[PDB]
Parts: C-alpha cells; sequence; structure tokens
RNA sequence: AUGUCGGCUCGUCGCAUCCUGGGGCUGAAGAAGGUCCCAAGGGUUGGGCUGUUCGCCCAUUAAAGCGGCACGCGAGCUGG
RNA sequence: AAGUCUGGGCUAAGUGGUAAAGGAUGUGGCGCGGCGAAGACAGCCAGGAGGUUGGCUUAGAAGCAGCCAUCCUUUAAAGAG
C-alpha cells in the first residue's frame, strides 16, 4: 500500500539508475536512520511491509519517517500474452532508490530499539542497507 | 538445526566451527544448529 | 620435575617414572629439550598456528610428566536396578539391561577397578587413552529415557 | 578548538585524498585560501565540534585564524566529507546557529508522545566574543496537539533572532 | 528475612481468615493445620486491627510454624490515605487520588519499625514512588 | 519431411528418498509417529473404470517414490 | 615456442577453475573507541538486599503471560530485574 491520487499520465516509461542518489543523503528528521547501499526500485508492498515490521518490534513507541515514495507505475503484461499489441497495464508502484539515499529513519526510541528496528526492516527490502545516526551534516552554524 | 543462517540463541551456546562447517552447540540439543 | 627423564628425539620425548615410559610424538617445531632441572618450550614470531602448538605441546607433556606421578582416574558408576557390573580380574565385565550379557576388553596400558559392583573407575598410564575407554565403557549404556538409569561418569543426570 | 591547517596552491584534489588530506577553504570579505586539513584530525574535531563551535586554524606559517565552518560536502554513498571550508572570523555581526539544548521532559508521559526535535538549532546575529554555547527550551507544559517556536527562548545579552518567527521549533507527537 | 526452611509468607485481612482462595492450601500444602491458624491468626487480627496483615509462615515436620506479622503493604496505606478503591491500571500519568508531603510522613511513621532506615525523609521517600507505583501524585 | 498421445517391449541415468541401512532433534515413557541429516545397493504388487496421461476405487505390501533420457523407445510392435 | 627469472606481499579453499539474500571468535593489513598495576578480561571465593507480592487483570501474574510506571530505600553493589 502508499501510492498517489493523481499524476498527469497513468504509464511511464522504465528509466534508469545510475547510481549516487540526487538527494536524501543526510538524515535531517529523526535520530537513527537507514540507507541504501545498492540501487533499486522499492515497491509499495516492501516500503509498508517494513513500516509496520518496524513499529509491530517496538509497539506503542516512537516515530517513524518514511522518505522514499512510490510515485511510478510498474507495468506488466498479462501471463500467456504474447509481445506487442501495446503497453501492459499497472501492477502496482515503485520508488526509484539509488545509493546513498536514507530511505527510514526512526526517532524517539533507544538505539537499543534503533538499531534493531532497521535490522528487521532492512530484511524486508531487496537491497543492501546500513544503519547511521544523526552526525556531520546537520543544518547549522 | 540445519539451516543457512546459524546463530544463537542462548547465554549458553558457542559458535564452535569444526570442519570448514559452522556448527552451533548449546546445553539443550533444541539448540544443536548446523549450517547448510 | 621430579623422577623424570626427557629424553628430545625429532618429535620424541618419552619421559619415564615410577610406573612407565610414556613418548610425546610432539611436533619439530621451536624445539625444546630437558633444559633445566624443569622443562622449557619456546617459539617464534606470534602466529596462529605457532601460538596453538605452543601449548598444545606445553600442556601435553604436562599431563606426560604426570604419566607416572599417577594419572588413573576416571571413575563411572551404574545407577538403576539390575545395573552394577563387577569385576573379573584385571579385566572389568559388564551387566546391565541386555537380554544377552556383554564383557569388555583388554586394554594394553591400562588397568580396571571395581571397588563395588555399583562402581567402576580405570587406572591410567597414558591419559587421552585412558579418557577414551571412559567413553567407551560409559557407551556400552546411554543414560536416561526421559530418566533413570544406565552408565554414567561423575557428571550430573538429565531431567 | 584547534586544528593544524596547510596551504594548496593547485595539487589534485582527488591526490590529496588519497593522501588523507580533506580539503577546504576559508573565506570572508577579505581572504579566500585553499587548504587541506587533515581528514582523520578534522573528524575527531569537527566530531563533536559541529558548526556550532569555532576552530582555530594552526597553519604551516605561524598565523592562528579564528574559524567557524559554513558547509561540508559528502559523497552522498559513503556519508564521508569532500570538501570542509570554513568561514574566517572577524569580529562582525556574524550570523549563526545556536545549538538548543531543551530539557525537562513534558507532557506525552504513559499518553507517550515523541519530543519532535524540530530545528536542533537555530540562526541568530551575534559577534565572536559572544559564543552562545546553547539556549534552553524546557517545554514540559507543551503537551501533544501543542508546539512552542517562534519567540519562545531567551535571547541573552548580545543575541538576536533571524526569523519572523515562527519557525515551529519543536513539537510532540504520537506513538504507535 | 531471617532463617529459612519451607516458609511461605502471604497477606491476610481482618478476623477473615480461612476460605482456601486466600490462605487454605497456601499453608495446608506444606501439611500443617488450617485450624491452628484460623484463629490462632484472629488472636491478633483482632487486637491490633482489621485491614491487611503480611504474615509469613515458616513450617517445620511437626506442621508447625512461626507466623510473624509486619505492617501492612505501604500499598494500603496510601490508598486509603486518598480514598482509592483499586490502584490506577497505569500509572505514571493519571493521579486518581493523590496525598501530601506529609500524610506519607505519617504512613512512613507506621512502617519505620519494618524497613531498615531509621530516618523519616528516608523511609517517606521509598513512599512518596510508592505513588508513581500506583498513580497517586504527591502533595508538594 | 526431425512420424505426432497412451499402451507394449527393452531399459538406463538423476536424487530433489516411497521402502529397506545409518544418525540429530522431538511437545521422544514404551510400541508408534513427526522433522531434519546421510545414504540409490537393491527393491518399489495384482486388479475395476476411461484411449487416456492423470485420477478415483477394490485387495494387498517393507514400500506401492518423483523425474531425465527428441515428455527415451512406431527402419522394435500396437493404432484405442 | 619463450623466465620452474627477480624483489615485496596476500591466499590454505584446489579458492583460483564462474552464482544471491543471509550467515560465521577464517586469516592479513590500517583504524576508532573502552577499560588497565588509584590493579583491569576471563576466572575462583563473597554478596547479589529492602518498601514490595510496585499498580491492573487473572485461578494464579510474587523481577520473570500481557498492560503501566520505573520513583525510592539501606549499601562495596542489587534492575520494581
Ligand atoms: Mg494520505
Ligand atoms: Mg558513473
Ligand atoms: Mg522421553
Ligand atoms: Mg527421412
Ligand atoms: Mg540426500
Ligand atoms: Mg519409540
Ligand atoms: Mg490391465
Ligand atoms: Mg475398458
Ligand atoms: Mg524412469
Ligand atoms: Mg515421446
Ligand atoms: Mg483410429
Ligand atoms: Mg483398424
Ligand atoms: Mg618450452
Ligand atoms: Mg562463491
Ligand atoms: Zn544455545
Amino acid at each position: 500500500m502508499l501510492m498517489p491520487r493523481r499524476m498527469k499520465y497513468r504509464k511511464q516509461q522504465r528509466g534508469r539508475l545510475k547510481g549516487a542518489t540526487k538527494g536524501g543523503d543526510y538524515v535531517a528528521f529523526g535520530d537513527y536512520g537507514l540507507v541504501a547501499l545498492e540501487p533499486a526500485w522499492i515497491t509499495a508492498q516492501q516500503i509498508e511491509a517494513a513500516r509496520v515490521a518496524m513499529v509491530r518490534h517496538f509497539r506503542r513507541g516512537g516515530k517513524i519517517f518514511i522518505r522514499i515514495f512510490p510515485d511510478k507505475p510498474y507495468t506488466k503484461k498479462p501471463l500467456e500474452v504474447r509481445m506487442g499489441k501495446g503497453k501492459g497495464n499497472v501492477e502496482g508502484y515503485v520508488a526509484v532508490v539509488k545509493p546513498g539515499r536514507v530511505m527510514f529513519e526512526v526517532a524517539g526510541v533507544t538505539e537499543e530499539q534503533a538499531m534493531e528496528a532497521l535490522r528487521i526492516a532492512g530484511h524486508k527490502l531487496p537491497i543492501k542497507t546500513k544503519i547511521v545516526r544523526r552526525d556531520a551534516y546537520d543544518e547549522a552554524q | 538445526k540445519v539451516r543457512a543462517s546459524v546463530k544463537r540463541i542462548c547465554d549458553k551456546c558457542k559458535v564452535i566451527r569444526r570442519h570448514g562447517r559452522v556448527y552451533v552447540i548449546c546445553e539443550n540439543p533444541k539448540h544443536k544448529q548446523r549450517q547448510g | 620435575p621430579k623422577g623424570v627423564s626427557v629424553e628430545v628425539a625429532p618429535g620424541r620425548v618419552k619421559v619415564k617414572g615410577p610406573k612407565g615410559e610414556l613418548e610425546v610424538p610432539v611436533s619439530p617445531e621451536m624445539r625444546v629439550v630437558v633444559e633445566e632441572g624443569v622443562v622449557r618450550v619456546e617459539r617464534p614470531s606470534d602466529e596462529r598456528r605457532h601460538k596453538s602448538l605452543h601449548g598444545l605441546t606445553r600442556t601435553l607433556i604436562a599431563n606426560a610428566v604426570k604419566g607416572v606421578s599417577e594419572g588413573y582416574s576416571k571413575e563411572l558408576l551404574i545407577k538403576g536396578i539390575g545395573y552394577r557390573a563387577r569385576l573379573v580380574g584385571r579385566a572389568l565385565e559388564l551387566t546391565v539391561g541386555f537380554s544377552h550379557p556383554v564383557v569388555v576388553e583388554p586394554p594394553e596400558g591400562i588397568t580396571f577397578e571395581v571397588p563395588e559392583p555399583t562402581r567402576v573407575r580405570v587406572s591410567g598410564i597414558d591419559k587421552q587413552k585412558v579418557g577414551q575407554v571412559a567413553a567407551n565403557i560409559r557407551a556400552i549404556r546411554k543414560p536416561s529415557a526421559y530418566h533413570e538409569k544406565g552408565i554414567y561418569y561423575a557428571g550430573e543426570p538429565v531431567r | 578548538y584547534r586544528l593544524k591547517a596547510y596551504y594548496r596552491e593547485g595539487e589534485k584534489p582527488s591526490a590529496l585524498r588519497r593522501a588523507g588530506k580533506l580539503p577546504g577553504v576559508m573565506y570572508n570579505r577579505h581572504l579566500n585560501r585553499k587548504v587541506y586539513v587533515d581528514l582523520v584530525e578534522f573528524d575527531k574535531v569537527f566530531r563533536q565540534a559541529s558548526i556550532h563551535h569555532v576552530i582555530v586554524l594552526e597553519l604551516p606559517d605561524g598565523q592562528s585564524l579564528p574559524t567557524l565552518v559554513r558547509q561540508v560536502n559528502l559523497d552522498k554513498r559513503r556519508r564521508r566529507p569532500e570538501h570542509v571550508d570554513f568561514f574566517v572570523l572577524s569580529d562582525e555581526p556574524v550570523e549563526m546557529y545556536v545549538p538548543l539544548r531543551f530539557v525537562g521532559t513534558p507532557a506525552g508521559v504513559r499518553a507517550g508522545g515523541v519530543l519532535q526535535e524540530i530545528h536542533r538549532d537555530i540562526l541568530v546575529k551575534v559577534s565572536p566574543r559572544n559564543i552562545p554555547e546553547f539556549i534552553e527550551v524546557d517545554v514540559s507544559g507543551l503537551e501533544i496537539g501543542d508546539s512552542l517556536h517562534a519567540s519562545d527562548l531567551k535571547l541573552p545579552p548580545g543575541v538576536e533572532l533571524a526569523v519572523s518567527p515562527e519557525e515551529t521549533i519543536a513539537a510532540v507527537v504520537p506513538p504507535e | 528475612m531471617k532463617k529459612v526452611v519451607a516458609v511461605v509468607k502471604l497477606q491476610l485481612p481482618a478476623g477473615k481468615a480461612t476460605p482456601a482462595p486466600p490462605v487454605g492450601p497456601a499453608l495446608g500444602q506444606h501439611g500443617a493445620n488450617i485450624m491452628e491458624f484460623v484463629k490462632a491468626f484472629n488472636a491478633a487480627t483482632a487486637n491490633m486491627g482489621d485491614a491487611i496483615v503480611p504474615v509469613e509462615i515458616t513450617i517445620y515436620a511437626d506442621r508447625s510454624f512461626t507466623f510473624v506479622t509486619k505492617t501492612p503493604p505501604a500499598s494500603y496505606l496510601i490508598r486509603k490515605a486518598a480514598g482509592l478503591e483499586k490502584g490506577a491500571h497505569k500509572p505514571g500519568r493519571e493521579k486518581v487520588g493523590r496525598i501530601t508531603w506529609e500524610q506519607v510522613l505519617e504512613i512512613a511513621k507506621q512502617k519505620m519499625p519494618d524497613l531498615n532506615t531509621t530516618d523519616l525523609e528516608a523511609a517517606a521517600r521509598m513512599i512518596a514512588g510508592s505513588a508513581r507505583s500506583m498513580g497517586v501524585e504527591v502533595v508538594g
């Protein structure tokens, strides 16, 4: 679950994934966060299936920040149909994700529960992730 | 018993490594892990 | 370290004492002779393989020393009803459960002991050779079924 | 704190890092110069330093310059620094971000709630002689639905606000 | 908290006592008299009051015992002190009722012979905390 | 012009084992089971219905394994 | 056909001689921190308490099903485990 409620075009091209995030490399919300190491399209089903994995772990606790949003229509041709005859129909939605992107980040919880509620979510993702805590980049002087 | 990720389940379980194979020994046999 | 002769051939270092001679196939590495009124053991750079060997030899020969300082020990029980093997000369004789009775065997270099049929320990001059005979007899009968009889060591019984 | 800075005439930034020298640059109305502070030292320093406190540049030629980091540039993937460049300090109305230690453990207790430390610090006009270490925001009268922000801090002598202010400097929100 | 030999502590009310639920098997299991206790108990309960006396009874082979009586749980004196039936379910935030820096001190006096801290501030403390233990804020 | 299903005949290889041989767990009392490991050496029935493969059923059995061989095999047969 | 050529390393799997998530006290080199002769790590001997069985619910819930809080006590030290 988690898809846009609009967009000007129902289907869009596959595009390409050339490394290094366009932004969202620093953690600007919570205490600890989760960052992607390898490029990939994360699915709506995955984002969610990790957001809950997160809460459920530390039930009735902090606040979770999801910083990636599946706004790319993913398509697929029906089964047993042959090539051509127009573009497949929408399957679900994905979010583009390149190396360095801080996807998630938790707030208001112990590092004990952070570096765990994340370790679990990580297993729900199609890629390799790494955990981080606020450091170098901060918005100040 | 037998699996891909062999980890710990006690405060009493050694991560023995015998024969290139990563076994796991604990007091209770329910924790006897191997890797394969 | 007492009445002990510390031979020092290639890897051979056989020691003699009140009971017998005990050779100790030592890894021809670093070398250490009877040197001084006691025995030393040195090694080269701190290499894992050397770290292990040193020590593996160290505590191996010290067990060899007590090879004649008497290292018998290794005692067993038997528990259960008709479980209580007795002695039959410098040879043992087990009797427990099996519809058909069963002996043991003459371990050249080791002596038995049946100070009571409900107790049996082993007279050892070696070591790993005694600890072997232990399990060996220990395993004639496995302890438990959730609970009860069987042969034991000196350890503790499971529930 | 202090940190050993050096001079760059124009030698391959790549070759610099390859050796361990994270490049940077001190500038201001007057001086504008290429430097190359060590990385590990810098990290170890700026680590607990941050753009919050001043640094002294102990160059290869006596000169000991004041410094207030202006922006550290990253490598995106492998969130590690590429260009740490510090502003040379004068004694002019130097804008800067003063930390924000809250302390008080507000409402949101059994109810839960979280301290959304929105904006862990803030920008203001001051002079180098005045390095206002932190500021106060106890917040314990502010529950969940509520939130303090704008003019809600105490401006000690020599520290004025550069906002409106409306910047909701922090708030409290519900659990899971 | 002295010697040990098949002991079995437990709390009891006023004269009311014998129902198997509270006691009964509570000491009859370790072989004893619900007789030599049901009354032997109401021999000191009827004398001091009619609340809740924490009586820990030790046992021997002669189905014997040494029912030592103490002051009611610091959780009782604190309740009625503000008129509260139950505890509070979820403490730390909802103060169903409250007590004063003094009302707490009073009780402290009543249980100081059981504790191990002569001082009346020391004792009162481990009581003021008993508040955060059942949602009953301290007035002060 | 590389004959296409099933059957029959002849097999052989795999193991991701249905029996039988070993072995660790068990919520293993025992006898029985369950699950994972090792292990093809050899075994892996006769019938009713349908062209059937597949299935269901009858009567058993230690078990009535799953596949690859141009969904093996029509210059070997059948031809439903 | 032409170096069992020469220095310096790494690898003990025949890796090399083709695979992933994920596992692991496999080894090697730079590092960061943390404790340490105001005596550390493992160890072995000692203690490991008290209000109190914290409040709720439950047959029962006494640190130790779940829910909430997590203050305070006497100490060399003892978590409402
Ligand atoms: Mg919405
Ligand atoms: Mg590129
Ligand atoms: Mg059993
Ligand atoms: Mg032809
Ligand atoms: Mg197999
Ligand atoms: Mg059985
Ligand atoms: Mg037929
Ligand atoms: Mg027919
Ligand atoms: Mg076949
Ligand atoms: Mg065919
Ligand atoms: Mg026809
Ligand atoms: Mg015809
Ligand atoms: Mg040649
Ligand atoms: Mg590989
Ligand atoms: Zn274990």
